[PDB]
């Protein structure tokens, strides 16, 4: 018979036995989140194993269907995904020294201390000391030492480990049929077959990097500001000419500016939008907070949670006997089995953070009818920024005062626009300069256009260049800074945090498009609009079925990412900092160093 | 005066598989719907042919009793002019259907944590089902061009597979068990009329 017709009946029982699979091995892992005990992790290791057996098996066996006489997209996307080779076509000694520098890697990562000399005993981890004393001491020479302490005192240990790692991957990759690991990575986005909708993966550097020239100037306006506003917060340790050091950026790498906030107020006499009082006094709990979710979601459309879901999940800490690890997650076991793990509170942090984990719900279940292996975003960047459309959506005061919870005397001004508009350009514009940089270097370390002598001269190289932050302490050759990061030690992409904050503002002005919203764009909300909530669940019920174009396509009318959106959305922080850096300078210079 | 024996149908302790779906053939005694009419401990009651609202007057020559249990979101394939994995390899309806059909949900009794491999259903089969017939064979279904020897291989697997009942699924693939009964009505003097 034909070979896509032997090839379909495989496909069905791949299917009908990963479900029970994917589904006991979840369930094991829920129970050992939920439970912390012993048993519960030798049945966690157990499923797991199995599992992940049973996957290389079955990939093994698949391996034997040739896909050039495979005509059917779905048939082809399907085998595609489970012909893999993954790292078996690695040597069995070099496979396994791969897997033992990672566990070394990690576990270096994961368990490493920092104190400073005469106190042999009281060293601090990452967390809870490392961390906020990074996002709460304002004193220069302790954040320095820190940032020093911690960059010297684990860096030595990942250099070769690290060096080793790159080797590996490179030649893992190259021996897979692929050009170097980098390929391999941007190998998610790469879409052929389809006429019209085709994308080369060499086409993402070059998006990437329009993307990011055409976002530039906003961003170096934003610096400027903060700049300014750090100079009147040290008086005599930042020029006014220079860039910013790295010991001064909130966290311990940079990542984000959100902590900055507290000493980047433009109207201090103007309290922000705190209605955590309002929550406590209406006497409100954790059942209370998802009911409202769960009408906001329904007011657009999309259906309502199961009971299941309201029987199985956990969403209070349970205390007294009972460990469970807080980090909100939602869980999709399959088999109609959704839940979301949290240890609510009454705040309104914990208010945004159910209408993400909700989003996520829904998206999950948008996808349930597709086959095992298509249920899944169009790539890694959709899921994440369906969530967060949701929280833009629900964060806005029309909709605070549409759940009866804020003051009607309450009206907005342009100074709360203007602080609202700050704060979320301190997480969303500061972080794409670091990810597209960070994800340069490890780009062309890849690739090899710099050499192993020269890698940290490249790396504090583009932090003058791109995202203009210098170093507080000179280093020598033999540090690894950039291995410092929690994703590049642990072997994880670091490029969906990029499409992503673009993809999401792509997503709610189309969306504003069907709500007929009139006004700017930092204020429309999706509430009570069902045309919305169906342009919205036409992308979500594709899942991994089609080519990613097609899916943005099919809401926003593009076929590429784009940037436009965001700078519409920023327009009127962007006229406020122009108007207000008419004394500041635009711009930094590479060659200052704070040490000269 | 002979009552039908409905009672002892609906509240087994087990049914059969899907491919080894019971039947029973009843007659000559007196059967009344209005018991379920009008009582409502089922969920779902539908059917074609025969309208409830009193239609018992007329006679019928035999009652078929069909039963069995399945998935939840297959409860939509038992139905004419269906098509799907129940209405092709496990049951098939005929298309002018005459019949009451009668599902509900069986969480609290067929569902069992960590699984309950005791129910069956085929998955692959080399052609269609005729009305009315059975599947119990265990033959090896051949999806490629050799031999299958009798063993499970390349291209060669076993046709049945066991639904994992376990009481935290969701509804759609929670447990149903489904009841059909026929008014099997042809040239006789139908004394099976349930006055
Ligand atoms: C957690 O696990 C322990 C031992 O495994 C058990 O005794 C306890 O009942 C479990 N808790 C719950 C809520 O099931
Ligand atoms: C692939 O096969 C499916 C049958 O499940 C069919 O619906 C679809 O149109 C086919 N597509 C192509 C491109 O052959
Ligand atoms: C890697 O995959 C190719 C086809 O994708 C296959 O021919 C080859 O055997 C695989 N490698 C190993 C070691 O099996
Ligand atoms: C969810 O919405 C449906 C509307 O089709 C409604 O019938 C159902 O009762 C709702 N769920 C709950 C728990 O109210
Ligand atoms: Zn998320």
């Amino acid at each position: 018979s034909t070979i896509e017709e032997q090839a379909k009946t495989f496909l069905d029982k791949f299917n009908h036995e990963a479900e029970d699979l994917f589904y006991q091995s979840s369930l094991a892992s829920w129970n050992y989140n939920t439970n912390i005990t012993e048993e519960n992790v030798q049945n966690m290791n157990n499923a797991g194993d199995k599992w992940s057996a049973f996957l290389k098996e079955q990939s093994t066996l698949a391996q034997m269907y040739p896909l050039q006489e495979i005509q059917n997209l779905t048939v082809k996307l399907q085998l595609q995904a489970l012909q893999q080779n993954g790292s078996s076509v690695l040597s069995e000694d070099k496979s396994k020294r791969l897997n033992t520098i990672l566990n070394t890697m990690s576990t270096i990562y994961s368990t490493g201390k920092v104190c400073n000399p005469d106190n042999p005993q009281e060293c601090l981890l990452l967390e809870p000391g490392l961390n906020e004393i990074m996002a709460n001491s304002l004193d220069y020479n302790e954040r320095l030492w820190a940032w020093e302490s911690w960059r010297s005192e684990v860096g030595k240990q990942l250099r070769p480990l690290y060096e080793e790692y790159v080797v590996l991957k490179n030649e893992m990759a190259r021996a897979n049929h692929y050009e170097d690991y980098g390929d391999y990575w941007r190998g998610d986005y790469e879409v052929n077959g389809v006429d019209g909708y085709d994308y080369s993966r060499g086409q993402l550097i070059e998006d990437v990097e329009h993307t990011f020239e055409e976002i530039k100037p906003l961003y170096e306006h934003l610096h400027a500001y903060v700049r300014a506003k750090l100079m009147n917060a040290y008086p005599s340790y930042i020029s006014p000419i220079g860039c910013l050091p790295a010991h001064l950026l909130g966290d311990m790498w940079g990542r984000f500016w959100t902590n900055l906030y507290s000493l980047t107020v433009p109207f201090g006499q103007k309290p922000n939008i705190d209605v955590t009082d309002a929550m406590v006094d209406q006497a409100w709990d954790a059942q209370r907070i998802f009911k409202e979710a769960e009408k906001f979601f329904v007011s657009v459309g999309l259906p309502n949670m199961t009971q299941g879901f309201w029987e199985n999940s956990m969403l209070t800490d349970p205390g007294n006997v009972q460990k469970a690890v807080c980090h909100p997650t939602a869980w999709d076991l399959g088999k109609g089995d959704f839940r979301i793990l949290m240890c609510t509170k009454v705040t309104m942090d914990d208010f945004l953070t159910a209408h993400h984990e909700m989003g996520h719900i829904q998206y999950d279940m948008a996808y349930a009818a597709q086959p095992f292996l298509l249920r899944n975003g169009a790539n890694e960047g959709f899921h994440e920024a369906v969530g967060e459309i949701m929280s833009l959506s629900a964060a806005t005061p029309k909709h605070l005062k549409s759940i009866g919870l804020l003051s009607p005397d309450f009206q907005e001004d342009n100074e709360t626009e203007i602080n609202f508009l700050l704060k979320q350009a301190l997480t969303i514009v500061g972080t794409l300069p670091f990810t597209y940089m960070l994800e340069k270097w490890r780009w062309m370390v890849f690739k090899g256009e710099i050499p192993k002598d020269q890698w940290m001269k490249k790396w504090w190289e583009m932090k003058r260049e791109i995202v203009g932050v210098v170093e507080p302490v000179p280093h020598d050759e033999t540090y690894c800074d950039p291995a410092s990061l929690f994703h590049v030690s642990n072997d994880y992409s670091f490029i969906r945090y990029y499409t992503r904050t673009l993809y999401q503002f792509q997503f709610q002005e189309a969306l504003c498009q069907a709500a007929k919203h009139e006004g700017p764009l930092h204020k429309c909300d999706i509430s009570n609009s069902t045309e919305a909530g169906q342009k919205l669940f036409n992308m979500l019920r594709l899942g991994k079925s089609e080519p990613w174009t097609l899916a943005l396509e099919n809401v926003v009318g593009a076929k590429n990412m784009n940037v436009r959106p965001l700078l519409n959305y920023f327009e009127p922080l962007f006229t406020w900092l122009k108007d207000q850096n008419k004394n500041s300078f635009v711009g930094w210079s590479t060659d200052w160093s704070p040490y000269a | 005066t002979n009552l039908c024996p409905f009672d002892e149908v609906f509240n087994a302790t087990r049914f059969a598989s899907v491919y080894a779906w019971n039947r029973k053939r009843i007659s000559n005694c007196v059967a009344d719907y209005s018991v379920l009419y009008n009582l409502a401990p089922f969920f779902t009651f539908k059917c074609y042919g025969v309208s409830p609202t009193k239609l018992n007057d007329l006679c019928f020559t035999n009652v078929y009793a069909d039963s069995f249990v399945i998935r939840g979101d297959e409860v939509r394939q038992i139905a004419p002019g269906q098509t799907g994995n129940i209405a092709d390899y496990n049951y098939k309806l005929p298309d002018d259907f005459t019949g009451c059909v009668i599902a509900w949900n069986s969480n609290k009794l067929d569902s069992k944590v960590s699984g309950n491999y005791n129910y069956l259903y085929r998955l692959f089969r080399k052609s269609n089902l005729k009305p009315f017939e059975r599947d119990i064979s265990t033959e090896i279904y051949q999806a490629g061009n050799k031999p299958c020897n009798g063993v499970a291989g390349f291209n060669c697997y076993f046709p049945l597979r066991s639904y994992s009942f376990r009481p935290t699924y969701g509804v759609g693939h929670q447990p149903y068990r489904v009841v059909v009964l026929s008014f099997e009505l042809l040239h006789a003097p139908a004394t099976v009329c349930g006055p």
